[PDB]
């Protein structure tokens, strides 16, 4: 703001303070800062200045040579930016793999599209991830973006006092973004809200001229307050248009449950790392009217050595990728 | 766009894709004077309209329906070759990233099956179609959905010899703003979906982003034809090159009988002397159970990145 | 035999009385019976006369021409043995897939090689679909030659009075061979046998010279008796050098039972078409200190469209192929 | 061959599969003298000598190990490329339909994994290797297996060049008969792993059997091999031309906590007022979960079949 230049668009270029993504020559990715005026540590790779990295776009290789080293187009490495894509093979290269639940990419490449994720809808989520999957929606809807003005949000419903959403710390998102985007809600908020009573008898506010001490305790009395109103909004007669769910607690007994909060027609979309899991919801949901047609899908990826005159697909890889189970709310006759 | 948003109610005019089973989906426009008829009965509009997108419909002589809003994935599965299915076209989507941030290419439109889920999540998508005839009938059929008034422009065109640039005498739905004689793609996504994409791939350097990471996937049904690819791609300085192929299948949740030793013994005991799954008089297990016919190929997918600008603004960072 | 020239090998050889698969140009399989003197109809492919086949080697293409047509070398069909492999073929072509439990040339394929199926070995076996797991092991064991001088034996243990072996029919053995190689035995036989004493009460031989009446109502009451004895030999101590099975009964409390009439370090393979079931067994045997690491494993073809300039898997299949469940019979300290 | 049969007790001098975990088995030699050592213990052979096949032996500081007897099964997988695994080796002998009736040629040797397959059902194996200490080795082994004294021959040979006949004055383990200078393979089964199996493919009309249906099955990593392959049998009149690949997969049998809506709820009311598998203070789900790390290609099988005699005695019928 203080550049008369235009800014640098740090969706196609690599740019100071950025989390950002580095691919090594033995394929494996790291996550770095991009802070001005410093230095990046590759180990064996050498090391590199920041600056002498900025404005290039994603994409390129750079070799670092020696007269912490210089870098020039190209021992080597790629930079690119740190795509929902990007952080789920980051964390299964660090072994985290039991932490994402075992997802692969095609799986929640699928997940995104059976949940008709769009920009401008309201989606009931939940991540045990670490917010893995919560990223994924907001990518897809926002691309990055933290002046979109699409107005869609992701509700995430969660387990513990708060939810754990730590991975959005490499998203590069404003706190503003979040904010506006982003709504948490524990299970017992959600399932068991406060009345308009309970909340009031707690506060209800002046009808702005206060100042220093007596300012800053009624706005964060104001804050919880305003809280609690979030969660009346949320909890009402309020339809979501879409449920996305990445969760190990029991499936059977909680999705009918979270299902009534979503309009009709709207999809659902129920991830899971074991099949059998996913089968007992099945039947459990063919039972109940609300639910159509639930059906089990997998997709795997395989890819090829991709080498003119020695084509094949890989000789090994990891396996798991887990299973999606897919069906539409609807309203009985 | 009448599969982008939300529909609470169904509406006289609107369309809907009426659910009748799993395999069985078709798309009917309201009108209150016209009736929906299946092999198990007939369903008046006019006790439709008015009700909830997602209501289950009744009839006796009991017969249901489901009447839901479109949306790509089930119009998909409602349409009757040239279509990509779901597990590789949101695997495609998801490898590219695809966002608003993206303006893509797509050539040819085909079934009309990506280019609809593109234009859900796409900043803008140009698809060109190679059929005069085809050409007419996406764009009248994209124009009805709502896409050309929104985020999607289609064009007639040869693109492997003609190229992809959209120009004022061209045949396109492409509006020409003020003083614009020709559309800036500025392409960063590109599909190509040909008989022969080797010959298109030239033409992508007029019309890509130059100064991003442009991202491209072909699909082709042959390996030879990857071959083929993989060697263009390399010769138009296109890198970080794979092919890939996704296998997609699905299940059904089904019930095998549990019958046991002592009650075959128990049959063989009383020989020596001398039904519906799920039946609560017996007791079952849970299995899931494939599909009863898979795609076992669909095609491989190469994909492949280019960055043509492979440079910085030196002084605009020392600032 | 009354002819002096030496006989033909219809192991190698198109012969008379042999049943023999044929392949049509739409590719399905029948099978066809090939009685002297006589016609066969392909339907719309024509019809030929089995004498204008016979002598000519397995895997040859006939044409079908006319001046009932006649053959020559290549409208057009295909002769192949009627091997193990092709008769599951013509089983699936024919529309019985369920009948065959779902299952697979590779699945089958493997569960021979799991099973360690040998000539002289002598193997438990249950299988209930009408004798296909039977005829894989005896064609793998003797290759359908009627002569073989090997011992081995399968003892299949059924569930109703009489064994469904019907597919044998169409295996091209001699009643003697079936009868030295192949034994059923009834489930309350095998686990609950008559006593000796129960045996002798209803019959004991006579030290021959009988004749007539006599002769026949004492051999077929010796019939009976010998029967009797061979459930006594196969019930006592003795022990078998594998358990394969292919059957919809409850495993968990099955198998254990059956394998404790298996040798310390034979292999156990359960074929099942639903893994859930394999599963629900493993966990069973994994408690069980007699059975060495269960483990569920599944193998799956996919063929390639195989012309020049167009290959490709191909673009549709049947689903399925079933699974095994394999383990090894052990000895606790 | 101590792989063939059924061997009751465990007896000096016998080899052993011992069987130490799923991903730990070591043949060893039974000596009343020697100890067989592992990461968790010592077991001296005379404590295993004169127990049954199968025994779980155990010592104190419990450990235990399982002593089995050797099987081509449990000896691939104890082995530590050149090796074909059960998946594709077990489709391929019962593609060629593999029995006593087969004569078998296989080049290369390789491991010998597909080696000790073949032997166990086989009527006659005919083995190929190239190298000539990988040669001398696996001839070493086979005698001390057993396999040569009973229905195996392997020969030191470059089939590509010299073909496959076998006659006196070659390096070879075959025993030639009485008037016998040269083997008769008269081979009906044929499996090429091989860098260039369409070098070889042109010398095995000098040693398959003329007058049945000789099958054949070609190994081969890529894709490029199996265009070169497709080529060479259709020139050499190889019909019923397929390749196929064969896929295999492994499941643990595991258990995944139940956890509840209710229990998570009872914690968040808690809050407001202010672990080994299987446990039986919780409940839990039976789940399978795939193997680590699968073996997502090992190669492209391509099979074929030939009939040499294509006729037959038409005056030998006429009787």
């Amino acid at each position: 703001h203080h550049h008369s230049q235009d800014p640098m668009n740090a969706l196609t270029t690599i740019d100071f303070n950025q989390h950002v993504i580095v691919r090594l020559p033995s394929k494996n990715y790291k996550i770095v800062e991009l802070k001005p005026n410093t230095s990046v540590s590759l180990g064996k790779f050498g090391a590199f200045e920041v600056n002498d990295i900025i404005g290039y776009p994603f994409g390129l290789t750079f070799e670092i040579y020696y007269d912490i080293g210089k870098v020039r187009l190209l021992k080597y490495f790629t930079v690119e930016y740190l795509s929902s894509s990007n952080l789920l093979q980051f964390l299964i290269d660090k072994g985290d793999i039991q932490r994402v639940l075992d997802m692969s990419q095609e799986s929640m490449g699928m997940l995104l599209n059976l949940a008709n994720i769009q920009s401008e809808g309201n989606y009931l989520c939940m991540d045990e991830t670490g917010g893995l999957l919560v990223y994924f929606l907001l990518e897809r809807m926002f691309g990055g973006d933290n002046e979109s003005k699409s107005k869609g949000k992701v509700i995430v419903i969660h387990e513990n006092e708060h939810a754990n959403l730590d991975l959005l710390k490499f998203a590069n998102y404003s706190e503003k973004f979040i904010k506006e985007h982003v709504h948490t809600i524990s299970l017992l908020d959600f399932f068991e809200p406060p009345t308009l009573q309970e909340i009031q008898s707690r506060f209800t506010p002046l009808p702005r001229a206060l100042k220093g001490g007596k300012k800053n305790s009624y706005y964060r009395k104001l804050r919880w307050y305003n809280t609690q109103w979030q969660i009346l909004e949320l909890t009402g007669e309020f339809l979501y248009d879409g449920l996305v769910m990445a969760t190990t607690l029991h499936l059977p007994t909680l999705v009918p449950k979270l299902a009534e909060k979503i309009h009709g027609s709207r999809p659902i979309v129920c991830y899971g790392q074991f099949k059998e899991t996913l089968l007992e919801l099945a039947h459990t949901l063919y039972s109940d009217l609300r639910f159509l047609a639930p059906s089990i899908l997998e997709t795997r990826c395989r890819p090829y050595q991709s080498i003119r005159g020695k084509l094949h697909p890989l000789m090994t890889m990891k396996g798991g990728g887990g299973y999606l189970m897919w069906c539409h709310r609807v309203i009985p006759a | 766009n009448c599969f982008s948003g939300y529909k609470d109610l169904i509406k006289e005019g609107d369309l809907t894709l009426i659910w009748v089973s799993r395999d069985n989906i078709k798309p009917v426009r309201m009108h209150s004077e016209e009736v929906f008829n299946t092999r198990y009965g007939s369903f008046p509009h006019k006790d439709i309209i008015g009700k909830p997108y997602g209501s289950q419909i009744a009839i006796r002589t009991f017969a249901f329906v489901h009447v839901l809003q479109p949306t790509p994935e089930l119009w998909t599965l409602s349409l009757p070759t040239q279509i990509v299915y779901t597990p590789d076209s949101s695997y495609i989507m998801q490898r590219l990233n695809c966002s608003p941030h993206s303006r893509v290419i797509e050539a040819g439109t085909g079934s009309g099956s990506f280019s609809h889920a593109f234009a859900r999540s796409v900043g803008h998508l140009f698809s060109f179609e190679f059929h005069h005839i085809r050409y007419e009938q996406a764009l009248e059929e994209f124009k009805e959905h709502g896409l050309i008034d929104d985020n999607v422009t289609i064009t007639h065109r040869d693109v492997c010899q003609g190229g992809f640039l959209i120009k004022k005498g061209d045949t396109t739905s492409y509006e020409f703003g003020n003083n614009e004689t020709a559309a800036s793609l500025n392409a960063n996504v590109v599909f190509l979906d040909l008989p022969a994409p080797w010959d298109a791939i030239p033409h992508l350097d007029s019309v890509i982003s130059v100064d991003e990471k442009v991202g491209l996937c072909c699909f082709s049904p042959c390996i030879e034809q990857v071959d083929k690819t993989l060697d263009v791609l390399e010769k138009y300085g296109w890198t970080d090159v794979e092919m890939v192929e996704i296998q997609g299948r699905q299940y059904e949740s089904r019930r095998q009988m549990v019958r046991s030793l002592n009650d075959a013994l128990e049959r063989l005991r009383d020989i020596k002397r001398h039904i519906k799954e799920g039946d609560s008089n017996y007791k079952w297990k849970e299995v899931t159970k494939m599909e009863a016919e898979i795609k076992s190929h669909t095609s491989y997918l190469t994909f492949a990145f280019k960055v043509v600008n492979r440079s910085r603004d030196d002084e605009k960072v020392n600032e």
